[PDB]
C-alpha cells in the first residue's frame, strides 16, 4: 500500500558525508515528478532541489552541485548522497511528490531532521 | 543563413499551441513538463 | 502505369497515366515515368496487396 | 527572473473576523495558483485548488475569486484551526523565488 518513509542523518562531525534514502511505495519513481525541500525548526517552507522523470537532475544555483541521486527497482527506493555536508543545513528534509496542474501536492511525507553543528 | 539552401528529404512540422513563456523551453536536449508526457525534441534535435 | 520505389528509405512513386491502344499486348516504342510524390515513412513494409 | 511576491505580508485579527488575501504575481499567471495551510509543526495541506471548488473538509466560509494575475481569497469567519500561514508561490519558472506569505493568527 501507498507509503513514504525517509532515513537519514543524526549528529555527525561537520564535513562528514551522509545519505538520504526516500523509500516510497504505491507510485512508479521513473515515470514521475519529484522534489527535495528542506525546511528550518520553526520556519516556513524551503524548496531545495527537483528531480523530473528519465534521469534529469537541476538544483537552485547555492545547491548546484549539493546531491549524488540514485535510485532502486528493487522496492522503488531513492537515495541521495551529500558529501561533506554544511553546518547550517540543520533542518527537516522531505520528499514530495508534485501532481503539478490537477491539484499541487496535497499531502506531505515524513521529513527528517538532519544536524550538521559543530 | 544556410537553412535556405540545405538538404533535407522531411521536415516535421509540429504545430499546436500553448502557453507563451514555455516556448523557449522546447530546445533540444532540454527537460520540463512538456519533455516527458506531451512533446520532447530528440537529443539530435537539428531544426527551429 | 506506376513505379513504387524506396530511395533510401523513403518512399517515392513514379507514376504516368496515358492513353494507350490495346492491340497485340505489347506496344512499341518509348515512354518516361515522371515522379508523384515522396512520403518519408522510413519504416519496413512485409507485404502489400 | 519571476519573482512573486504576496501584496499582504503580516496581517492579524481575532476568531470570526474577515481575512483577505491578494495573490499577485509579476506577469499573469493561470491555473498554477494553490492555496495551501501548512500550519505550525505539522506537515503542509494542500485545501484550495482552483480557487472555485472547495476541497472535502474545508468549510463553505472560505471562497476564492479571480481570472488572471490577481486571485483573491476570503474568509467570512476565522477560526482556531486556521492559524497557519498561507503560501502562493509560481512553480512553473526555475529557481523558485519565496513569497512573503500571509501568516494569519488568531486573538
Amino acid at each position: 500500500e501507498v507509503q513514504l518513509l525517509e532515513s537519514g542523518g543524526g549528529l555527525v562531525q561537520p564535513g562528514g558525508s551522509l545519505r538520504l534514502s526516500c523509500a516510497a511505495s504505491g507510485v512508479t519513481v521513473t515515470s514521475n515528478y519529484m522534489s527535495w525541500v528542506r525546511q528550518a525548526p520553526g520556519k516556513g517552507l524551503e524548496w531545495v532541489s527537483v528531480i523530473y522523470s528519465g534521469g534529469s537532475t537541476y538544483y537552485a544555483d547555492s545547491v548546484k552541485g549539493r546531491f549524488t541521486i540514485s535510485r532502486h527497482n528493487s522496492k522503488n527506493t531513492l537515495y541521495l548522497q551529500m558529501n561533506s555536508l554544511r553546518a547550517e543545513d540543520t533542518a527537516v528534509y522531505y520528499c514530495a511528490r508534485d501532481l503539478r496542474e490537477a491539484g499541487g501536492m496535497d499531502v506531505w511525507g515524513q521529513g527528517t531532521t538532519v544536524t550538521v553543528s559543530s | 543563413t544556410k537553412l535556405n539552401d540545405l538538404c533535407f528529404t522531411n521536415v516535421y512540422a509540429d504545430s499546436f499551441v500553448i502557453r507563451g513563456d514555455e516556448v523557449r523551453q522546447i530546445a533540444p536536449g532540454q527537460t520540463g513538463k512538456i519533455a516527458d508526457y506531451n512533446y520532447k525534441l530528440p537529443d539530435d534535435f537539428t531544426g527551429c | 502505369e506506376f513505379v513504387f520505389k524506396n530511395i533510401d528509405g523513403y518512399f517515392k512513386i513514379y507514376s504516368k497515366h496515358t492513353p494507350i491502344n490495346l492491340v497485340r499486348d505489347l506496344p512499341q516504342g518509348f515512354s518516361a515515368l515522371e515522379p508523384l510524390v515522396d512520403l518519408p515513412i522510413g519504416i519496413n513494409i512485409t507485404r502489400f496487396q | 527572473d519571476i519573482v512573486m511576491t504576496q501584496s499582504p505580508s503580516s496581517l492579524s485579527a481575532s476568531v470570526g473576523d474577515r481575512v483577505t488575501i491578494t495573490c499577485q504575481a509579476s506577469q499573469d499567471i493561470n491555473n498554477y495558483l494553490n492555496w495551501y495551510q501548512q500550519k505550525p509543526g505539522k506537515a503542509p495541506k494542500l485545501l484550495i485548488y482552483d480557487a472555485s471548488n472547495l476541497e472535502t473538509g474545508v468549510p463553505s466560509r472560505f471562497s476564492g475569486s479571480g481570472s488572471g494575475t490577481d486571485f483573491t481569497f476570503t474568509i467570512s469567519s476565522l477560526q482556531p484551526e486556521d492559524i497557519a500561514t498561507y503560501y502562493c508561490q509560481q512553480f512553473d519558472n526555475l529557481p523558485w523565488t519565496f513569497g512573503q506569505g500571509t501568516k494569519v493568527e488568531i486573538r
